[PDB]
RNA sequence: ACAUAGCAUAUCAGAAGGCACACCCGGAGAACUGAAACAUCUUAGUACCCGGAGGAAGAGAAAGAAAAUUCGAUUCCCUUA
RNA sequence: UACAAGUAGUCAGAGCCCGUUAAUGGGUGAUGGCGUGCCUUUUGUAGAAUGAACCGGCGAGUUACGAUUUGAUGCAAGGUUAAGCAGUAAAUGUGGAGCCGUAGCGAAAGCGAGUCUGAAUAGGGCGUUUAGUAUUUGGUCGUAGACCCGAAACCAGGUGAU
RNA sequence: GAGGGUAGCGGAGAAAUUCCAAUCGAACCUGGAGAUAGCUGGUUCUCUCCGAAAUAGCUUUAGGGCUAGCCUCAAGUGAUGA
RNA sequence: UAACUUGGGAGUCAGAACAUGGGUGAUAAGGUCCGUGUUCGAAAGGGAAACAGCCCAGACCACCAGCUAAGGUCCCAAAAU
RNA sequence: GACAAUGGUAGGAGAGCGUUCUAAGGGCGUUGAAGCAUGAUCGUAAGGACAUGUGGAGCGCUUAGAAGUGAGAAUGCCGGUGUGAGUAGCGAAAGACGGGUGAGAAUCCCGUCCACCGAUUGACUAAGGUUUCCAGAGGAAGGCUCGUCCGCUCUGGGUUAGU
RNA sequence: UAGGCCCAAGCGACUGUUUAUCAAAAACACAGGUCUCUGCUAAACCGUAAGGUGAUGUAUAGGGGCUGACGCCUGCCCGGU
RNA sequence: UCCUAAGGUAGCGAAAUUCCUUGUCGGGUAAGUUCCGACCCGCACGAAAGGCGUAACGAUUUGGGCACUGUCUCAACGAGAGACUCGGUGAAAUCAUAGUACCUGUGAAGAUGCAGGUUACCCGCGACAGGACGGAAAGACCCCGUGGAGCUUUACUGUAGCCUGAUAUUGAAAUUCGGCACAGCUUGCCCUAGCUGUGUUGGCUUUCUAACCCGCACCACUUAUCGUGGUGGGAGACAGUGUCAGGCGGGCAGUUUGACUGGGGCGGUCGCCUCCUAAAAGGUAACGGAGGCGCUCAAAGGUUCCCUCAGAAUGGUUGGAAAUCAUUCAUAGAGUGUAAAGGCAUAAGGGAGCUUGACUGCGAGACCUACAAGUCGAGCAGGGUCGAAAGACGGACUUAGUGAUCCGGUGGUUCCGCAUG
């Protein structure tokens, strides 16, 4: 309340909407993938069990922050272009 | 009981990474013939909630 | 019975100098707010649509004589 | 007119009335108040009144929830928030 | 203590009477200096503005649930359980559903250490280039009567024509 | 005089806002109920350090309030202050 | 010898006199409205008889010590008949 | 050791005093607890001891915990007690004396005289009250004084209908 | 114990009534005047209704408005409501 | 002669009405703002919110007499109750503690309590009321509170109720008049003015009886002015009643009805721009002193090129003091759309050609600033205009010419689309 001056949150306008079908992904970066032994088959179940991912949300997306230092076969619902490139370049493989 | 979010403010702001509140701009509804091209162009750009306003309103958006 | 027809004035516009002779300013800094050219733009200084004088480069402000009756403000790059 | 009101008699551990200022279901239903005034809105389907209970009541075995490897009456707690 | 002008004490001080938690003591006070109670409310109150006859008792920021901040402690890219069940109305065990954090940007599709705007590899906004989380002391706020007392009134159902 | 009738969003009134149980511009009691009171009053132990304001802006605002200004506590910066 | 930034907590939004620059009023007001300074407010102590706002001066506590400020030195009444 | 700061209302910050209860430890007490009272005691403050008297059975202390935790003011609430003050008042009026009674008499009883009402202060009686009526006894309180008396207190009685 | 009287003026015709408890009046009422509604399950009034008052009355009656004994009178305007 | 719906008649009139006003004149008195009579310039009488009279009446208002008197001159005495003294009994409001003088001053501006003087031995009792801004009641006047309540209305929003239509309850029949469509004729493929039938669609009006109604009669239940049932009569698809709809609706309800203000009201004002006040940065008040704004321009914008005023003197026709022409002088006294100020003659003023930058994305930095906003801005990119080119151009010499959010309309959109499209 501002003593009768039109309050801020009435002088400013509303914006936007919320998407009913909004999707959000549990994200995993390459630096986090670095904990699995080279040759590992990283899957959503393995990520959850290992505790890298707690809440899977709409699925696992791999992102490219940090450096991958291991060869892995990564199964996830989505990949950043950079994440897929790093996984392949380290000799590993990725699949959606 | 739980505190209640101020729903109008929630419809008018978004919280940024450092905890600030992104806001849209007043004077963007009508009467555009009375505001210069430059005025309207720049009113198109979002701002933040000022520090002095934040002191007053922060509890309204604690859950936001 | 009694009333005044006066009692009006507009908001003051905060005209005048905004930076000092000898002060370093960055490009775009307003140097002088005015009606008309009470002061003229000198070297590396521009005059906006409302007669405001502003610096075009980083440098030192210098208020200078312009002829006999007029004056200007210029901005010079520091060595 | 036929018999239908009506009238008379007999039977019935049939009803009635009370309350525990509680809980339940339903009928009907405010205002001060908040909105820094006020009418939509709020207070609130709250208080008060009334009817009906029961030891609990109400609800209940999908013309349901959903959108997968689907679940399988109702009620209640946590969470969703 | 009966020649004296007093918010009553205070500082100085003879005289007189005492003798203690024994201390450079206690009671009284001729006389001198100084000095217009307290609270509230006020620009300012000795105020002739307010309140209290006196004494005693009683008499006003609390608790719950949320928020935020600070301190404390445990663990830490993790942290933590809720109901429930067991237990002595306990500690506690179990319970990972859930919550917060580990990634942002966008109205959104979405993309992602970047994203949005933009025709733009431009410029600009918000971000990246570690630290959180659980419980709890303190502070403050929100919802509750929310520090306490006080209306004139409004509404509902009753009681009254002695 | 006796026995009775009319009851409060109502009665009654040869009319005065007049009477309805010793104050009627709307009786009384109980409840909603701790109505609301931006007003007045009150708010209880001690010492130590710091120490304001009575202004601007906006306000159905003017003895109220909000943000700024001025106080305080802590952490940070580091000479940027006089 | 401060200053600035961020965060926790505030109070304040009735101001007064005096001096001075001005408006207003009547070169009226202990008037009223701005600028500037001080003091009061929230400041005891000394002076101005008494006297928030003037003059001197900012009380940590104790002393039956000293020097000064404003102001004073015949008596009340300390100090020069 | 030095030398610097320490007036202060709203208000911020800090450190503490004291109250009741709880936990644990350690104590006191009929050879006298708490409470109360007095004293010339101690600490920078809130406050803490000690002695003696009263009292008669409970209570400190240490550390930590928790709060119905501190009053001088609210025309505050309840109680007690002052002041005004031996003051205002003692509520329409005519009594006097004698004799009784009694611890005590203007005030009770009896007598004489006097005075007052008399369309009434008389006699009935309906409402209303509900034992106040009668007898004996009493004198705390009530009675605006007194009291031996009373509508008061105690004890025992009292209301009779075919009309 | 038991009328003071008289001359004039304003107001209300009069006897009545009223602010229990600061107003008794020139205020109310009034008999009279007028307007208007009402054909009877009347109009008006109370009530959600039923049921009532009006009225066991019927236009010489009943409700409402205004005026206010009596005498002499009551003019103009229907544009507005 | 203007205007009106029409312009106040009779009666009355300084009045329960007359401000001025104690009007003026007459009466009454020694003296009369009152009273009575008269007058009429009725501030602002007047005919049933009746006009003007009016005998009787009145605890009515008003003026004058006689009588009367302690009302008064002007007070005195006497009787009784209280007061006073004594015995008995014994409250109250009030109250920060009180050893509680006066004067002149001081001071929150009117002092028992402060200063300086002045006066004053300690303690009662009967009396008086100047002060203790004495007690009593949280001022009732005044203002304030986005307080309350009662009341009004052509304030707002509602609503009881009433009126009106549709529809249900709700049926039968006849006449008559229309809309639409087809067909035939019809007069100046289809128009215009018409006509007869043909099909549904519908109105108005009558008639009927069986629903419904009767605070109508009679009959029974039944000792009953209720009720129910039966019969007759009346009425009748109406009325009544339900749902829906429009109108009327202070009858009744909930509320609103601003602030500033040398108290409040009334008047004025409320946002924005310029100047002065303003104390040579900026800022700075008053119901201080002066004015403007709520636009305008398609060029009065951009750019290129070119140009220079107002006025005066002297000559010249219609022509004058000023019209248009000519020379000279003329430094800004002109012009700059529009207030003022600051600017502008290297033009920001004037003329012409070509034009649409009065662009799209933006924007380092800066001013202003509580916020929301407001202002300036180089420069980069795209695509342009003018210019030979440098280059200029994101409106106008500069500063007013404006209004948040919510909601709704319109256009665009490689956004979303509640199982999927
Ligand atoms: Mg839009
Ligand atoms: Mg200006
Ligand atoms: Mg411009
Ligand atoms: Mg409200
Ligand atoms: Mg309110
Ligand atoms: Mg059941
Ligand atoms: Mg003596
Ligand atoms: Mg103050
Ligand atoms: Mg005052
Ligand atoms: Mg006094
Ligand atoms: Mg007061
Ligand atoms: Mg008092
Ligand atoms: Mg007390
Ligand atoms: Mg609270
Ligand atoms: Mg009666
Ligand atoms: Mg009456
Ligand atoms: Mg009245
Ligand atoms: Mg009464
Ligand atoms: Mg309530
Ligand atoms: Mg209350
Ligand atoms: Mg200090
Ligand atoms: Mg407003
Ligand atoms: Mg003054
Ligand atoms: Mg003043
Ligand atoms: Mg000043
Ligand atoms: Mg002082
Ligand atoms: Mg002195
Ligand atoms: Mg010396
Ligand atoms: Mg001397
Ligand atoms: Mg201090
Ligand atoms: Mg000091
Ligand atoms: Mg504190
Ligand atoms: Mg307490
Ligand atoms: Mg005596
Ligand atoms: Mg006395
Ligand atoms: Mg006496
Ligand atoms: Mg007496
Ligand atoms: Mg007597
Ligand atoms: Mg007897
Ligand atoms: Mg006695
Ligand atoms: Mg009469
Ligand atoms: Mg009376
Ligand atoms: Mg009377
Ligand atoms: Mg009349
Ligand atoms: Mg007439
Ligand atoms: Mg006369
Ligand atoms: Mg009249
Ligand atoms: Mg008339
Ligand atoms: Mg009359
Ligand atoms: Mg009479
Ligand atoms: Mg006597
Ligand atoms: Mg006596
Ligand atoms: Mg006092
Ligand atoms: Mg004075
Ligand atoms: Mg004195
Ligand atoms: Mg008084
Ligand atoms: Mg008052
Ligand atoms: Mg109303
Ligand atoms: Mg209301
Ligand atoms: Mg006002
Ligand atoms: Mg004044
Ligand atoms: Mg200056
Ligand atoms: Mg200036
Ligand atoms: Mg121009
Ligand atoms: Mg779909």
């Amino acid at each position: 309340f501002e003593g009768g001056q039109l309050p801020l949150f009435r002088r400013l306008p509303k914006r936007g909407f919320t998407n009913i079908n909004r999707k959000e992904y549990a994200i995993v970066n390459l630096d986090q993938l670095n904990k699995f032994e080279d040759g590992t088959e990283v899957t959503p179940a393995l990520l959850v069990e290992s505790g890298v991912v707690k809440n899977e949300k709409s699925g696992i997306k791999i992102l490219g922050n940090g450096s991958l230092d291991k060869k892995l076969t990564v199964k996830a619902h989505k990949f950043s272009a950079s994440a897929a490139e790093a996984i392949d370049a380290k000799g590993g493989a990725h699949e959606v | 009981p739980k505190m209640k979010t101020h729903r109008g403010a929630a419809k008018r702001v978004k919280r940024t990474a450092s905890g600030q509140l992104k806001r849209s701009r007043a004077f963007t509804s009508h009467l555009f013939a009375n505001k210069s091209t430059k005025q309207k162009r720049q009113l198109r750009k979002a701002r933040l909630v000022s520090k002095s306003d934040m002191k007053r309103v922060k509890q309204l958006l604690a859950y936001k | 019975v009694s009333s005044t027809k006066n009692g009006r004035d507009s908001e003051s516009k905060r005209l005048g100098a905004k930076r000092a002779d000898g002060q370093f300013v960055t490009g775009g800094s307003i140097l002088y707010r005015q009606r008309g050219t009470k002061i003229y733009p000198g070297e590396n200084v521009g005059r906006g649509g409302d007669d405001t004088l502003f610096a075009k480069i980083d440098g030192v402000v210098k208020f200078e004589r312009k002829g006999r009756d007029k004056k200007q403000v210029s901005v010079y790059a520091v060595a």
